[PDB]
């Protein structure tokens, strides 16, 4: 699991291993991380703002 | 029954169909071979599930009293069309 | 044989013993029985390859009604035990012909499809199949309407 | 996926708006063509989300 | 097994000027003509037609007039202008049928693999589709009579081939391409909702007149077997789409996640550079 050769969940209580996985969602990932970059760029425009003001 | 609970229990089947619990499975797999109904029958609850069927030949009293579905459909999808359009009324634009 | 090839019609295996074993009780040609089931360490493997037929082909006829079954009911339908069930589950899961997933937290498991693997496919299948049906509807309801209102 | 793959080069423009004082001849404007596509395309998607609740009743 | 054709309304303007002929020649009120063309596939295209001088008695309605002075030598003309655009069918107005249509079809069926009686629309106010096709059919019955020939609804559309908009889209002078989702969708909502539900009123016309004063195709074989398809989901209280409501949360998932994320980027889009242009204009106007 820690080397990603095996994607699932083990158990000790009921003793039931269960394999499943679904990592990639670029609808979330690519969009929101590019919005983080967008917000960094808007912070870079905050000095055009703070320059036109004062 | 037009209504839901289309995950029907096997009970009416084994009562009125003169069949047993070990043979409801054959009763609907032979119907899969027939091909007029193709249920996704439950087998953890033993429930005989209802999917699409081949309905009837004639229900002339329900050819007359299908208004409670047809005119139901007509005036209610019409009214809700008028309601969607009436909430988005003045963006006629 | 051929009636056992289409849906396999979940018969009694001792009626298979009747059919495929009273061929030695033939006052005629027994050379079919001699060539097929007169063999012992090949013909006995054919008898149990036909037990492999009942499990194999009847899992392929029972593959419809799953996503919900326990294990005892699968023993009560495969016409064999739970131990013969688990041995056949073993050799057919290493077959891995259709994607199985079996588990004994309580035993409600089965041979299965990939277990409804998708999101919006349900919207696609259900609503677009049913609604493109409902858009073909009006296009041939005008058909029926004109053809019946030619006369009345 | 179009509307992300072109949005990263859309946001390669405000870095070019950081010209610290002024070092750019006129706005060279690439704001548009990703307002309108998003606008009408997701209007289509939200009214498509309407469409099942419309046709069904 | 024919779905759709491609329609040039150019010879429908020939239908228009023969609709100008019939208003000033005499007793012939309806426009009846002959539809040339060429089977290409299940999809098809039409480039020319012509309009017969036709009369039809009100008494014993099987009285056709399709002159072979007007068919054979005009067919020589239409063959001389092109070998490709030959016969494919004919056309008359109204929506329904008159009686003699079957024999008018079978007249020119001897020339064509499948002659088509596309019933045409000169004064369009209809609720469904424009002009629509009918193919040769042998469906007879489950009863086994002598073979039925009443040409069944084997549909059509108005397809668009190619350029012609030198004429057409200069002749528009009014219309606009709606950037879809700009009340184009509610034009469609109006037309398909209202015009499919009063098509459902045509269906209640069927399902009321064929109940009160309507016989033999009352449950023909396709009324009840399609009341099946009507019985996809007609149910009583709220029809309980119990799977489909969390599945509709799974639907609304994608839409309003793009709304939140993407329309917040739209907020960033308009707002940040709008403040740039705005406040620059504002105080750099000093």
């Amino acid at each position: 699991i820690l080397d990603k050769k095996f994607h699932g969940i083990l158990d000790q209580g009921e003793g039931v291993l269960i394999i499943f996985d679904e990592p990639p969602v670029d609808k979330t990932y690519e969009a929101a991380l590019e919005t983080i970059q967008n917000m960094s760029k808007v912070v870079d425009s905050l000095y055009n703002k703070a320059k036109k003001l004062t | 029954r037009p209504a839901n609970h289309r995950q029907l229990t096997f009970e009416e089947i084994a009562k009125s169909a003169k069949i047993t619990v070990n043979e409801v499975e054959l009763l609907v797999m032979k119907a899969l071979s027939v091909g007029l109904v193709k249920g996704s029958i439950d087998e953890v609850d033993k429930r005989v599930h209802m999917t699409w069927v081949q309905p009837r030949v004639l229900d002339l009293q329900q050819i007359k009293g299908m208004k409670d579905r047809l005119e139901f459909w007509c005036t209610d999808v019409k009214s809700m069309e008028m309601l969607v359009e009436h909430q988005a009324h003045d963006i006629l634009t | 044989l051929l009636k056992l090839f289409t849906t396999m019609e979940l018969m009694r295996w001792s009626t298979l013993v009747e059919d495929y074993g009273m061929e030695l009780r033939k006052g005629s040609l027994e050379s079919p029985a001699t060539d097929v089931f007169g063999s012992t360490e090949e013909g006995e493997k054919r008898w149990k390859d036909l037990k492999n037929r009942v499990v194999e082909h009847n899992i392929r006829i029972m593959a419809k009604y799953y996503t919900r079954i326990t294990m005892k009911r699968m023993a009560q339908l495969l016409d064999l035990s739970v131990d013969e069930s688990e041995a056949f589950l073993s050799n057919l899961v290493v077959n891995k012909t259709i994607f199985a997933k079996v588990d004994r937290l309580a035993g409600i498991i089965n041979f299965q499809r990939p277990k409804d693997p998708n999101n919006l496919l349900n919207d696609w299948s259900q609503k677009l199949n049913s609604l493109m049906s409902l858009v073909n509807k009006t296009t041939h309801l005008i058909a029926k309407e004109e053809m019946i209102h030619n006369l009345q | 996926n179009y509307n992300k793959a072109v949005e990263e080069e859309d946001k390669m423009t405000p870095e070019q708006l950081a010209i610290k004082n002024v070092g750019k001849q006129d706005p060279k404007r690439h704001l548009e063509e990703h307002v309108d596509v998003l606008m009408t395309s997701n209007i289509v998607q939200c009214l498509a989300a309407m469409l099942d609740t419309v046709v069904f009743k | 097994a024919v779905q759709k054709v491609v329609v040039h309304p150019l010879v429908l303007l020939s239908v228009v000027d023969h609709f100008n002929r019939i208003g000033k020649v005499g007793n012939q009120k309806r426009v009846v003509g002959v539809l040339l063309g060429s089977w290409q596939k299940k999809v098809l295209d039409v480039s020319n037609s012509f309009a017969v001088p036709f009369d039809e008695d009100d008494k014993d309605d099987s009285v056709w007039f399709l002159d072979h002075d007007y068919l054979e030598n005009m067919y020589g003309m239409f063959k001389k202008v092109n070998a490709r655009e030959r016969i494919v069918g004919w056309y008359h107005t109204g929506p329904k049928l008159h009686k003699n249509d079957i024999a008018i079809n079978e007249l020119m069926k001897r020339y064509c693999p499948n002659s088509v009686l596309v019933i045409i629309d000169v004064k369009p106010k209809d609720l469904g589709l424009p002009t629509e096709a009918y193919i040769s059919v042998e469906e007879v019955h489950d009863d086994g009579t002598p073979t039925s020939k009443t040409f069944e609804h084997v549909t059509s559309e108005i397809g668009a081939e190619e350029a012609e908009e030198v004429g057409v889209e200069h002749l528009l002078r009014d219309i606009k391409d709606t950037t879809v989702g700009t009340l184009s969708q509610r034009i469609t909502n109006q037309v398909h909702g209202l015009k499919g539900l009063n098509s459902k009123l045509l269906d209640i016309r069927s399902y009321l007149e064929k109940v009160a004063t309507g016989k033999l195709p009352i449950n023909h074989q396709i009324i009840y077997q399609l009341q099946d398809v009507f019985n996809l989901l007609p149910d009583v209280s709220l029809q309980e789409f119990v799977k489909a409501f969390y599945l509709k949360t799974n639907d609304q998932m994608v839409v309003v996640y793009l709304a939140s994320l993407i329309r917040s980027v739209v907020a960033l889009h308009n707002l940040i550079n709008n403040k740039i242009a705005n406040r620059d204009a504002e105080k750099k106007e000093g």
